[PDB]
């Protein structure tokens, strides 16, 4: 019995820091109905620190928050003189807020969850033959007391595209919904 | 740019 938070594939523009750079809602459209994501990809500067923020989430009555993020990471010898600069893995950070910050982003606010590592990376001969490598992983957070909370993915040079963010809690029919 | 991930655009 699970109860539904954030499903950022069944929606179909989150904020993004600092502004212009960074973290690039795209979509492919081979198929007819659009796939979603969140991509960057800045391998080569090797001074990256992008950030990528939902929305404010209702947490409901949710105690504890099981997160389930789907994403792709490219190999970084797929992008010759990135030795230093590139890397395959991002982090995950949340933090609890009564209030919607809206338009206002304070990183201080935010405490990691955990670095996030792909069981596989998407080589060049596989990306240029259209086939990448799905991975899927799940964390948890809690306990939770605040009206909300945001999730933000910080990106160090990686080449990662965010296809799914599922957020969701157990049991809810132990608790009365307002 | 790369690309992350094939025949993507932004929406
Ligand atoms: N780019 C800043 C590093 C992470 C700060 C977030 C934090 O732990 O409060």
């Amino acid at each position: 019995g699970e109860v539904v938070l954030l499903d950022f594939a069944a929606a179909g523009g989150w904020l993004t820091h600092p502004y212009g750079k960074g973290w690039d809602l795209m979509q492919n459209i081979m198929n007819d109905m659009p796939i979603y994501m969140y991509s960057v990809c800045n391998v080569m500067s090797g001074d990256q620190d992008n950030w990528l923020r939902t929305n404010w989430v209702y947490r409901g009555e949710a105690e504890r928050i099981f997160i389930e993020l789907k994403f792709t990471v490219r190999d970084c010898n797929s992008f010759p003189g990135g030795a230093s600069s590139c890397k395959e893995t991002f982090n995950l950070y949340y933090a609890e807020s009564d209030l919607d910050y809206g338009t206002n982003f304070q990183k201080r606010l935010f405490t990691k969850i955990d670095t996030i590592a792909p069981d596989e990376i998407t080589v060049s001969s596989d990306f240029e033959a259209r086939h990448v490598k799905l991975n899927v992983e799940e964390r948890s957070v809690g306990p939770l007391t605040r009206k909300g909370f945001y999730l933000a993915f910080q990106d160090i040079g990686a080449c990662v595209a965010l296809l799914s963010v599922r957020v969701y809690y157990k049991k809810a029919h132990h608790h009365h919904h307002h | 740019x790369w690309l992350a991930y094939p025949d993507s655009v932004p929406y």
